[PDB]
């Protein structure tokens, strides 16, 4: 979590740079779940870099692009609206 | 080098406002002060001062301290509304000075007597007849007022002494407002 | 042991995460240098 | 009715002394010395008791 | 336009899980956070 | 004003804090079975003032940090999480960009 | 130059200021100078204690501060007496009643202040309910080696109960001076029931529908153990009486459940005529 | 406007402390201190106190000192010894309020809005009495009587506070006067309760009898205005009550046929198995 | 003016201390309880009225005695009971 | 003294109190009880408690400062 | 012991939580202000008080700072 904080952090601070989350099929992988959830942590940082990418207007200039090797896994959120939705 | 410490009763009665030495009366009252005792510490700095108002009854706005800027500030405000008291108003002196530290330090009471007071004929009895035992000094200040010479204030003095006493003097600076040097050389203390 | 994640430039204080107990800012002891202590280098924090 | 002020009473001073930790003793070393396992901690060397 | 003004609950698909228990406590979630308001109409798309 | 803003800031250089935690039973009318965020859970109740309000089995209190009677109310604190599926937007919308339907 | 059993008496106000100060700051740790009387040789009495403020990174020589000492002693001696400092608060939260190098290291400085100074420990967490755990504390002469046995002695005179404690032991130990608190007749006489006594709600009735539905409350469940009696007293038909009536288990009747609620009926239903009948006369 | 004032134990051991060092070294027989507290609500609970120099002169009564600078320098000391405690009153002993008291409360009142002085006795324990609390509200008069003093009374009860009813739990340790005994104990409360109403209808009396003798003025106003009415409802009900005390049978039943049956029924038995035992036991020996 | 004993007043009093007719008697006492001067009860079948006061008036010296009486018999009435209790108990009260 | 002390071990019950486990049961007056801590510990059980309540597990308080079954 | 500030209340507030992972209201607000604050930011706490000492600058762990 304070990775990922600080990751879309450092972008508003030396404003003009564009981030790439390479191999992002691990960090986010569809919504399945353990009934314990003490092995679910990586779902808590993949809805923070969600919520970083909500929280951004056009206004501010810090792109971020992404590459999965397979698409089918990625969850099918990272993809909605505003968030990651050009593809190439 | 000052055996002795310091209390002053600063008038506060209702006829305080008046033309007669300067301004408005009391404005001289504040006027030694700055003197009033300023002189007493031109002395070795260990001397004592204080403060006692003498309308209503009178208050007390100053505990023995070797300070001065404490007295000066309530000297600051010391509003005039009320009739004069005293006996009561100097026992109230005795007694802050009897809770003096220091024993070494005598005690003076410099009593600035301006407006009339109503004090009885035999006050004697009560004003200056334990002063003896207690070895006790206060000075009469007579802010003008002095009517018929106010023998009255004089027997306090006339009861001290006996021999020797009197403190430095019961001085009644003349109606002229001159001003303070009056309270600042006639004062060789 | 314990890391060290910044030290104030002109400012004695220093930041510290010591590894799973939690970050704290420590002061520099007299006996090492400031010089002798930089950032990312592993110090040895005492307890109390 | 003593025996009540004594059956009822030792018992609070015995009911206020420091519990004890539960842990699995393994290869008891030399005589006077084992190694237990405590629960969320590590292994020590605990001595015996004489009993 | 109606008025209702409260459309929107973005699909449901978090009342997913493996026992009826978690889906009774969401379901009266959602119901008593349509209470909360005036008459709130919940979509219920993104199904598969 | 310096000396003002200096007076409560060394008097409030005493405060010592509560423990947050989430009441989940009703024992008695003055027992309440409470949790704290860490993990670890307690048997506690009200101060001596509070409402003993509904403080249903969940709840938010601060409890003290000697004797842990409960001591404040508290509203949920929804942390960025699936705990904020919330976007009622009243009014905000019409026909005027419609697709043609 | 030697230790014995010597008593240190603390003041009951003085106790209790203890108890006050400690607990108003658990979560750290306070500091606060002691005064008192030397008496003899063999007694040293403590009257009043003052609290100096949770100032630097703990209790250390830091709580000395002369611009606060000074002024306090002073301005106290105007009002009542100059009682010397004798010993400090200190306190342990959660930490036994032990005292550890850091401790040490202060109080050496007091006993050389002092000669026979004394530091109290004042648990503020574990002394709750019916427990105080103030234990006083010297330093142990720096001459340990070889010598009597301790400076305790102990020779002079055998008042030694209250034998050392269990966390002592493990921590720095071997003074653990014995403590005995002082009670003035009145000290005690408010501090009484006057805390709780009741005033005049004696004469109270109690409320009678609440009564009468306690009592029900109360037979109804008698019944149930007068049925339990009966089972019970069926029993013992020489099958193995001895070991089985001592070996039945369920809180025998007549001992927690016939005895017990005999026992509060009839004090209840006797309190509650004795006060009507008494106030069927006193008011006319 | 306060309903009521709570004190901490811990002021009242301050209190008979303060009067036992000045007494050592006094004569005067007044101790007389400002003490601290918490104004929280319409409740104040005063929970510590502290010693200011007083003397005052027996002519007139009216002649004293209180070193209002020894007020600012011992309140100053305890604001750095904590920072929760407010001046809200001043306390002394000797139940006869003497005649500087709303002088003092006035000089006083320059630290605090609502200065309330709870009196402190170092004595009597038969009534219970510790301590009573007043207030000076300078309210005018009503109906036609001049201005004056007018001191009034707030009621208190003593409090307690955790920490501290551990310690005088073990500051007495002897008495412990808990439902300990609690057949005697009610017993003994309601004959306490009874001496109590004497004391307090006595002094009603003597009241009654030096108000007609005309030594003190007539209170029409509120002390008998009350006094009336209170009379007015000393319930005398003797006409339906004989048959509306049968609920004293109704707990007479109980109370006296099911626990004596009960109590009769245990201590026969226990009666039969000791002397079985005992019998058997003798028999076997020899 | 009744010796808080028997309150119980009937028509026939209230008529002939108040010159009002007998059928307006009821009335009367309605207003001056709805007044709020006393707050006993009116009753009509038994031809009578009960009362209960929380007005309370002024007084003078001569009925400041009954008062004191009141108070004396009371006083030593407490008293009786009191030691009563005490003497008696004197078994179990220590 | 009686009365006195009946009433000292009732005072034990209250207060602030720890929740744990009653993991299994040993001679009578100890057993052996879980933790809301989880490092399961060893315990003294007071005399006036129940016996047909303590279920193979359930749920207890602990002293504070002695982890016993009050 | 670095912490910061998650649901400022103001009913003059904080729920702070620490490296600790120990959430814990906050009576009164540090020792700083109620302005110099937002939902998140390094501040400094007591090591058993938990008041709110000075704030702290910003600063990235290793882990992010080797990264541009
Ligand atoms: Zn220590």
């Amino acid at each position: 979590a304070k990775l990922v904080r600080d990751a879309f952090a450092l972008a508003k601070e030396k404003a003009p740079s564009i981030i790439f989350i390479d191999e992002l099929d691990a960090i986010g992988t569809k919504r399945f779940d353990s009934e314990k959830a003490g092995d679910r942590e990586v779902q808590r940082t993949m809805l923070e870099l969600l919520n970083q990418l909500d929280g951004f207007q056009p206004n501010t200039q810090v792109k971020v692009i992404a590459a999965t090797n397979r698409v089918d896994i990625l969850d099918p959120a990272l993809l909605r609206s505003g968030r990651l939705d050009r593809k190439i | 080098m000052v055996l002795e410490s310091t209390m002053v009763c600063v008038d506060n009665s209702e006829y305080m406002r008046n033309g007669d030495f300067l301004p408005t009366r009391l404005q001289a009252q504040q006027d030694a002060v700055n003197i009033v005792c300023h002189s007493k510490t031109r002395s070795n700095p260990e001397n004592n001062v204080g403060l006692i108002t003498l309308a209503n009854d009178c208050e007390v706005l100053t505990t023995l301290t070797p300070d001065t800027g404490r007295i000066l500030s309530k000297l600051h405000t010391v509003q005039p509304k009320g009739k004069i008291t005293f006996c009561t108003g100097i026992r109230v002196a005795h007694l802050a000075l009897k809770h003096r530290q220091g024993k070494n330090h005598k005690m003076r009471i410099i009593a600035f007597v301006g407006s009339p007071v109503e004090d009885n004929e035999k006050d004697l009895v009560k004003l200056a007849k334990r002063l003896k035992k207690e070895k006790v000094n206060v000075d009469i200040i007579n802010f003008g007022e002095e009517e018929v010479n106010t023998e009255k204030l004089t027997a306090f003095v006339n009861t001290l002494n006996g021999k020797d006493g009197t403190g430095s003097h019961l001085v009644t600076v003349p109606p002229g407002p001159s001003l303070a040097d009056a309270l600042i050389s006639s004062p060789i203390l | 042991c314990t890391k060290i994640i910044n030290a104030d430039s002109e400012d004695p204080k220093y930041i510290i995460n010591v590894k799973q107990f939690a970050k704290f800012v420590v002061d520099l002891s007299d006996q090492v240098a400031p010089t002798d202590i930089e950032e990312g280098m592993r110090v040895g924090v005492d307890r109390n | 009715l003593n025996a009540k002020v004594r059956l009822l009473r030792e018992e609070l001073q015995l009911l206020q002394e420091q519990g004890s930790y539960v842990g699995e003793v393994v290869r008891a070393m030399d005589k006077k010395k084992v190694l237990v396992k405590v629960h969320p901690e590590g292994k020590f060397v605990v001595d015996v008791d004489k009993n | 336009s109606q008025l209702d003004c409260n459309f929107l609950k973005v699909v449901s698909s978090s009342i997913v899980d493996k026992y009826i228990g978690e889906s009774a406590r969401l379901i009266r979630e959602m119901f008593n956070y349509a209470r909360d308001h005036q008459p709130c109409i919940i979509f219920m798309d993104e199904i598969d | 004003k310096q000396y003002e803003k200096s007076e409560n800031d060394l008097k409030a250089l005493q405060s010592v804090g509560q423990i947050v935690g989430e009441v989940l039973k009703q024992l008695t009318e003055e027992k309440f079975i409470v949790k704290a965020t860490n993990g670890p859970r307690y048997v506690v109740g009200c101060r001596r003032q509070l409402d003993k309000s509904k403080l249903k089995p969940g709840t938010r209190v601060a409890l003290d940090m000697t004797t842990l009677t409960i001591m404040r109310y508290l509203p949920r604190e929804v942390d960025p999480l699936v705990y904020n599926m919330s976007h009622e937007d009243p009014g905000n919308v019409s026909y005027s960009e419609i697709g043609g339907l | 130059a030697v230790d014995t059993a010597e008593q240190v008496y603390i003041s009951s106000l003085a106790l209790l200021k203890m108890l006050k100060h400690g607990r108003a700051g658990v979560p750290m740790e306070v500091m606060g100078l002691m005064l008192g009387e030397f008496v003899d040789d063999y007694t040293v009495r403590v009257i009043d204690v003052f609290a100096m403020p949770q100032s630097g990174t703990g209790v250390s020589v830091e709580a000395v501060d002369p611009v606060f000492q000074a002024k306090m002693l002073d301005m106290l001696k105007q009002t009542g007496r100059p009682e010397m400092v004798v010993g400090w608060y200190h306190s342990h939260p959660g930490f036994g009643c032990w005292l550890s190098g850091v401790d040490i290291n202060t109080q050496q400085s007091f006993e050389a202040l002092s000669e026979r100074a004394v530091a109290v420990v004042v648990d503020p967490i574990q002394s709750v309910k019916g427990k105080v755990v103030i234990d006083a504390f010297r330093l142990i002469n720096a001459n340990m080696m070889v010598l009597g046995h301790e400076p305790r002695q102990t020779t002079s005179n055998l008042g030694h109960l209250n034998k050392p404690s269990i966390q002592a032991l493990i921590h720095g130990l071997n003074y653990s001076i014995t403590i005995n608190y002082r009670k003035n007749e009145l000290e005690q006489k408010m501090l009484l029931n006057l805390h709780k006594k009741s005033w005049m709600e004696g004469l109270t009735l109690q409320d009678y529908s609440e009564h009468c539905k306690h009592n029900e409350s109360v037979v109804k469940e008698m019944l149930e153990l007068a049925k339990n009696y009966n089972k019970a007293v069926e029993e013992e038909d020489k099958m193995t009486p001895e070991q089985l009536a001592i070996k039945n288990v369920g809180k025998q009747d007549p001992k927690r459940h016939l005895e017990e609620h005999v026992d509060v009926l009839m004090t209840s239903n006797i309190v509650q005529c004795l006060a009507a009948m008494l106030d069927t006369v006193v008011f006319k | 406007a306060v309903q009521k004032v709570v004190v901490h134990p811990l002021v009242l051991l301050s209190v008979v402390d303060h009067f036992n060092r000045i007494g050592k070294v006094g004569n005067q027989k007044r101790v007389v201190g400002v003490l601290l507290g918490s104004w929280q609500k319409k409740v104040l609970d005063v929970s510590n106190s502290f010693a200011v120099p007083f003397d005052e002169d027996d002519k007139d009564d009216s002649v004293w000192f209180l070193d209002h600078d020894y007020l600012e320098n011992m309140y100053g000391m305890f604001k750095k010894v904590n920072a929760r405690e407010r001046i809200v009153g001043w306390y002394h002993t000797g139940p006869k309020l003497h005649k500087n008291d709303i002088a003092i409360n006035e000089l006083m009142k320059r630290y605090c809005p609502n200065s309330v002085l709870v009196i402190i006795d170092v004595k009597p324990k038969d009534l219970g009495l510790p301590t009573e609390a007043y207030i000076s509200v300078e309210e005018v008069h009503d109906d036609g009587t001049p201005t004056s003093k007018t001191f009034e009374h707030v009621t208190s009860e003593i409090g307690a506070e955790e920490a501290e009813e551990v310690g005088v739990e073990h500051l007495l340790r002897d008495i412990k006067d808990t439902t300990v005994g609690t057949l005697s104990q009610r017993i003994t409360n309601q004959v306490h309760g009874l001496k109590g109403l004497n004391s307090k209808l006595l002094d009603i009396r003597s009241y009654l009898e030096k108000v007609a003798t005309g030594k003190l003025p007539i209170n029409h106003q509120i002390i008998y205005q009350l006094q009336d009415v209170f009379n007015l409802l000393p319930d005398v009900s003797l006409q339906e009550f004989v048959k509306a005390f049968y609920l004293k049978t109704n707990d007479q039943m109980v109370v006296v046929y099911l626990a004596s049956l009960i109590r009769s029924v245990v201590a026969l038995h226990n009666l039969i198995n000791n002397k079985i035992a005992n019998r058997d036991a003798e028999k076997k020996e020899g | 003016t009744r010796p808080a004993n028997h309150r119980q007043l009937t028509f026939e009093e209230i008529a002939k201390s108040a010159k009002i007719t007998v059928n307006e008697v009821e009335l009367l006492v309605m207003k001056a309880l709805s007044v709020g001067l006393v707050k006993g009860s009116i009753d009509e079948v038994d031809k009578r009225v009960h009362m209960t006061w929380v007005q309370p008036r002024v007084l003078d010296l001569q009925q400041i005695k009954g008062m004191k009486d009141r108070l004396e018999f009371w006083c030593t009435d407490v008293k009786s009971m009191e030691m009563l209790v005490e003497h008696q108990a004197h078994d179990i009260l220590t | 003294e009686f009365l006195h002390a009946q009433e000292e071990v009732k005072r034990i019950q209250s207060i602030p109190l720890v929740i744990g486990q009653f993991l299994e049961a040993v001679d009578q007056n100890t057993a052996i009880v879980g933790s809301t801590t989880g490092s399961n510990y060893y315990v003294r059980i007071l005399s006036t408690i129940d016996r047909e309540l303590l279920k193979p597990n359930a749920s207890v308080a602990l002293h504070k400062h002695s982890n016993a079954l009050v | 012991l670095v912490s910061n500030v998650i649901e400022l209340l103001d009913v003059k507030c904080a729920v702070i939580k620490t490296s600790t992972r120990q959430t814990y209201f906050l009576p009164v607000i540090g020792l700083v202000d109620a302005e110099k604050l937002k939902p998140g930011d390094l501040v400094g706490v007591n090591k058993d008080s938990y008041l709110i000492l000075e704030t702290l600058p910003t600063e990235y762990d290793s882990r992010v700072k080797a990264m541009e």
